[PDB]
RNA sequence: CGGACGGCUCAGUAACACGUCGGUAACCUACCCUCGGGAGGGGGAUAACCCCGGGAAACUGGGGCUAAUCCCCCAUAGGCCUGAGGUACUGGAAGGUCCUCAGGCCGAAAGGGGCAUGCCCGCCCGAGGAUGGGCCGGCGGCCGAUUAGGUAGUUGGUGGGGUAACGGCCCACCAAGCCGAAGAUCGGUACGGGCCAUGAGAGUGGGAGCCCGGAGAUGGACACUGAGACACGGGUCCAGGCCCUAC
């Protein structure tokens, strides 16, 4: 079970929804980076979005969540986590000049551990 | 531990040349770097306030010196931490005042008050040379300040000398030089405001500093080093003392 | 009581008139900062405001105490300078 | 270069840059005379000078020896039992800060 | 910009840690002062703000829009190395500064803000000083021989690396030196001084409170940012202790 945050870069408005079951299947696996037809998970953009939204349109996965609050960061590669000792974002804001800490924080690839998925439309 | 430098300072602690009351508080006006030395030199809050009484208190002082009521060598210092030194002049034309700084016997610094036509003038000690790009001759004040002089009268100006400038724009008169009849005025050790000619100097080896003797008016001798003989006139003074 | 003025200074950097005076007052209680204010304004041909009084002290055995006061040209300039206490100490002011 | 000690250089010469003559090194604090101890390592020199203490309870003295460690130029190279004079300097390893200018009198 | 000061304590340390005299011609320095010179031409992102959020929390993700005394790039000044000459400067004394030539690496800047019909506060380079520090040296100050031999990068040299800088500080090679009965090494106790108590004085004893210096922030080790820290109220790990939890 996902919820899918799906973000315009035309007008700057997203919307959330749903996904479950075996539509849900075929994000596990996939990382970020990698582009997706939207009729592949079963929905339309038109009926959501609101006006029109051409077909043909693919998403684009960008981030997510873990259903324990840790982000994921793509230079990690895997579907679990770590703790690395980071320096700037994503996954922490530093608050000030030259301050680290050791944060925890999920991997590039998809898993049924996450909760939340960010998806850029494309055109 | 220490990890860096200091910004307070403690009464107790303070030099031996300000009139303060050590016991009265616990801390004091820390001066900033600037042109004299810590051990030759006293802020302007204090002068402002202790010395004059013109404020009883600190945001006073702070008050008059933010709108350019007092000059020191003819031009306007708003901060309370400033350094003020030896033949330096502090001036208040709202009142018409004038004084020379200066030491005593004791050592201490003093307001030695004198006329608008010398509170134009400043003496300096030529305390070093160097050559500079464009081929320039670069003298080395006693305040820690410099001028500029060109190659072709470089032979006039040596380590010892004294030279006469008007104050705010700094223009040179009346040089004047480091001989064995020329008036002096010591400014540090034992022998400090003390007042005469030179008669005799002395070289040392390896790092020792010259000696010089002097002869007071009243014809008995005393010794001393020679960058604490502040030279003044060739047979009598040109300031004030 | 008799108020006799010691000393007067002048200030034109802050603009103010300070002022020691000795108060007499023999048999009787250190005054009030009413009366004494009263008394140098008559006095000195002064402003009943632009006046304020630093201290008034009292000594051991004396019957003679000691005053401070200053005069100041412009209500502007005193509330410029003078800090608020004595402001409102003296009744120039209220809080 | 005429160092500035009032002292008669040597009648030789040495390409090393660690001689206060005929190099680049320089000297500067103080000065002082000793007697040569041990020269055992190579353009190294011991050496060795003596005063008295005083006792403020006893009312007596107490005779003190103090031991320096000096560079030795080949210019300049003494041997145990000279008189000689050492300058300071900058230091030139571990245990030496101090170099000899001039042997003032030669043992046999 | 500042938080590296101030404030607390006396564990460790018998040491160039402290005191005093000297030195750096072997070094660094934001705020400050003086003098001499400069501010030319282009580009970019991103917080706040809007949409949608996730997690028990601590914390934190995606998309859109935007500015600077924010960030980047060209140029010119300037910085550093080396070689060959000239000898103008200081100094007690030039592996220093200045002049001329040559071959090369790095490489500035905010004419911004305010008042006003020029004044106030400011930006960058250089030469010097001041302020503050790092390093070196001579002298000086506990007890123990039922502790007598210790040291093996240990002592020096030649050549180099690295440091802000000299240096076995470290490395490669050649030698056999260094300390010691005037007590080394080892062990014990202990922050050092100005000072204090006592005594006719010589002298004996102590050194918590105030000042100057040093060291530490539960034990130990390691790093980032900055002129400056291996950083009490900032970071990482191990050990040992404690707390919140929806585990
Ligand atoms: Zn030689």
């Amino acid at each position: 079970t996902f919820k899918l945050v799906i973000s315009n870069p035309k007008n700057g408005v997203a919307k959330q929804v749903e996904i479950s079951g075996p539509e849900a299947d075929k994000l596990i696996g996939r990382r970020i980076g990698e582009e997706i037809p939207a009729s592949e998970l079963g929905l339309n953009l038109s009926e959501i979005f609101g006006e029109e939204i051409p077909a043909d349109a693919k998403l684009k996965i960008t981030g997510g969540t873990d259903k324990d609050g840790f982000p994921m960061r793509p230079d990690v590669h895997g579907p679990r986590r770590v703790k690395i000792l980071l320096s700037r974002g994503p996954g922490f804001r530093p608050r000030e000049r030259g301050e680290r800490r050791k944060k925890t924080v999920h991997g590039n690839t998809i898993s049924p551990n996450i909760v939340q998925v960010n998806m850029k439309i494309v055109f | 531990a220490r990890k860096g430098p200091k910004r307070h300072l403690k009464r107790l602690a303070a030099p031996t040349s300000w009139y303060i009351h050590r016991k009265a508080y616990k801390w004091a006006v820390r001066p900033s770097p600037g042109p004299h030395s810590m051990k030759t030199s006293i802020p302007l809050i204090y002068i402002v306030r202790d010395y004059l009484g013109y404020a009883k208190t600190a945001r006073e002082a702070r008050k008059i010196l933010n709108e350019g009521k007092i000059l020191v060598d003819g031009r306007v210092r708003k901060d309370y931490k400033f350094p003020v030194g030896i033949m330096d002049v502090v001036s208040i034309p709202e009142t018409g005042e004038h004084y020379r700084v200066l030491p005593n016997r004791i050592g201490k610094l003093i307001l030695h008050p004198i006329s608008e036509e010398e509170a134009k003038l400043k003496p300096f000690r030529i305390n070093n040379k160097r050559m500079v790009k464009g081929a320039k001759v670069q003298l080395n004040l006693h305040d820690g300040s410099n001028h500029l002089v060109s190659l072709a009268e470089k032979d006039a100006y040596k380590t010892s000398y004294t030279v006469i400038m008007q104050v705010p724009e700094r223009q040179i008169v009346k040089v004047l030089p480091f001989e064995v009849g020329a008036y002096v005025f010591v400014t540090q050790g034992k022998n400090v405001a003390r007042k005469g000619k030179i008669v005799e100097v002395r070289q040392f080896p390896m790092g020792w500093p010259d000696v010089v003797t002097i002869e007071d008016e009243n014809g008995e001798l005393f010794d001393t080093l020679k960058e604490y003989a502040f030279v003044i006139g060739k047979d009598k003074p040109e300031i004030s003392l | 009581m008799e108020i006799k003025v010691t000393e007067i200074r002048e200030n034109k950097l802050l603009g103010r008139k300070e002022i020691y005076f000795d108060v007499l007052h023999e048999g009787e209680p250190t005054p009030s900062r009413e009366a004494v204010k009263g008394k140098l304004v008559a006095m000195l041909d002064l402003d009943p405001n632009t006046t304020v009084i630093q201290y008034i002290r009292s000594y051991f055995g004396s019957n003679v105490s000691k005053g401070y006061a200053k005069a100041y040209e412009t209500r502007e300039r005193m509330l410029y300078i003078e800090p608020e206490y004595i402001l409102v100490r003296d009744g120039l002011v209220q809080k | 270069r005429e160092i500035g000690l009032r002292v008669q250089p040597p009648a030789e010469v040495c390409n090393d840059p660690k001689c206060p003559w005929h190099g680049n090194l320089k000297i500067h604090g103080r000065y002082v005379e000793g007697i040569v101890v041990s020269d055992k390592g190579k353009k190294t020199v011991v050496v060795e000078r003596q005063y008295y203490h005083y006792l403020k309870k006893y009312e007596r003295y107490e005779l003190r020896k103090s031991k320096v460690h000096a560079h030795n130029p080949e210019c300049i190279n003494a041997k145990v039992g000279d008189k000689v004079l050492i300058a300071e300097t900058r230091p030139i390893s571990k245990t030496k800060s101090w170099v000899v200018v001039a042997v003032l009198q030669r043992a046999e």
